[PDB]
């Protein structure tokens, strides 16, 4: 039941951010903040996911395999990112009509020729693309402040608009969201492959003057 | 011969001869020609030629997805075997990456199938030669592939009847195909498919099939409006 919180990801002109906190939690207990929740899949793509980090590294590993396996033995192109989500999200959903689900939602990225790709998945086989995406609670605290940036941008949003508003979820997502670690990594996907930044925090705000001992006392 | 009675036998000499023999069937089955240009790969297959007013269609040449497809020489049945088969590889491999099995993918399938039934009793090779036409991220492809479960990749080729002259034929002008269009690709063909017809009949929309395969052009049989075309 190590399970891991949100994902977000937002395409920019270039490329694609998803982000995601280094954290696997047990129940509620914080077990482990310093794991790498993304993974780089081939050479185009990364994915990472929000739930069971068993079904994730399970499903995982499957699609890592067939995608290096498809390519090692026939003298073919490596699959696109489209390719790999179609197969992850068939994958997905036979596990599903076997009852035996893959428990996460995942988040899924990639880029090949400057066609960037984005796109969630879930445990059910749902699965849908969009200009920005976002599971757990991602989903309820972030995709509404990304689609925002998204509405203001309808040009398409520079890496570093993407990179601030990235960040301001992640933010957010620290303050409300429970099982959560100030400690976060953004994979970015762009022409020339995927990279996964080092772990980095954001700055938060605590000192606002309503959260003063005094205001927020029950009793006078 | 004590040895020529069994997939499971080779012979002193390291043959193969059921293997052998399959490949007979081959050489015995109605001409076709592929070829295959910068971006475009054509099939062109001798059908059965009218017996006076009385005709006779058997199908020689199949699609197997949008951007594949395939014509064949020697035991039709296992062709039919063989089409079914690769219709349905290509069709789980589409419904899984929502894209077309790439070619060199699909030449090693098709050559481990045959493989499978070259090495056990009951089982047997597969009577017949594909040319397998398909058009992918790495361009165009042509496959011929004969029972003995080997797949070669050409850029020109033929097979069945008096294709020994057919592939005369191409060894001229293949080096240019590279460079020719469509149309002359083509041409290049259907004079290579006539070098392989018997004495003094010649070709016409009821004796040959054309299929064409290539970018942006998904694998496309001719009927007899676009045959005429370029049969004349």
């Amino acid at each position: 039941m190590a399970s891991g919180g949100s994902v977000i990801a937002i395409k920019y002109k270039g490329g694609v951010l998803m982000a995601a906190d280094t954290l696997l939690s047990y129940g509620s207990l914080a077990k482990w903040p310093n794991i790498p929740r993304i993974r780089l899949l081939g050479s185009h793509s990364a994915v990472c996911a929000t739930g069971s980090y068993a079904d994730f590294q399970m499903m995982a590993k499957q699609v890592e395999d067939n995608i290096e396996r498809q390519k090692m033995y026939h003298n073919v192109d490596e699959l696109s990112p489209s390719e790999v989500f179609s197969y992850l999200h068939r994958s997905i959903y036979q596990k599903r009509c076997d009852f035996d689900p893959c428990l996460c939602q995942m988040v899924f990225i990639g880029v090949r020729d400057g066609e960037t790709f984005l796109a969630g998945v879930d445990d059910v086989g749902t699965r849908w693309e969009d200009d920005c995406i976002a599971t757990g609670y991602g989903a309820y605290i972030a995709l509404p402040l990304l689609r925002q940036a998204l509405e203001k941008n309808p040009d398409g949003l520079s890496r570093g608009e993407a990179m601030r508003i990235l960040t301001d979820c992640l933010r957010v997502l620290f303050y409300r969201e429970c099982r959560a670690i100030n400690k976060f990594q953004v994979a970015d996907a762009a022409s020339d492959g995927v990279r996964i930044s080092e772990p980095f925090d954001v700055e938060t705000h605590w000192e606002y003057e309503g959260y003063c001992f005094e205001k927020t006392a029950i009793i006078r | 011969n004590e040895y020529d009675s069994d997939i499971t036998t080779w012979s002193p000499t390291g043959r193969l001869f059921q293997i052998e023999y399959a490949n007979e069937a081959v050489n015995n089955g109605s001409a076709t020609v592929g070829v295959k240009g910068k971006n475009f790969v054509v099939l062109a297959a001798l059908k059965r030629s009218p017996v006076a007013e009385l005709s006779s269609y058997q199908e020689k040449v199949f699609e197997i997805d949008e951007h594949v497809g395939m014509s064949i020489s020697g035991l039709v049945a296992d062709g039919r075997v063989l089409a079914r088969y690769l219709r349905t590889e290509c069709m789980n491999y589409r419904y899984m990456y929502s894209n077309g099995m790439p070619m060199n993918q699909m030449a090693d399938m098709i050559g481990e199938k045959h493989q499978r039934h070259i090495q056990c009793s009951g089982k047997r090779p597969f009577g017949v030669g594909l040319l397998l036409a398909g058009y992918d991220r790495q361009g165009p492809h042509l496959y011929q592939t004969v029972p003995s479960g080997d797949v070669y990749d050409y850029k020109a080729t033929a097979m069945g009847v008096r294709s020994q002259a057919s592939r005369t034929y191409l060894e001229r002008h293949f080096e240019h195909f590279s460079d020719c269009t469509l149309d002359e690709l083509v041409t290049h063909a259907l004079k290579a498919l006539a070098s392989a017809t018997s004495e003094g009949i010649e070709l016409n929309v009821k004796n040959t099939t054309i299929a064409i395969v290539g970018k942006d052009t998904p694998f496309t049989i001719f009927e007899e409006e676009s045959a005429r075309k370029y049969l004349d």
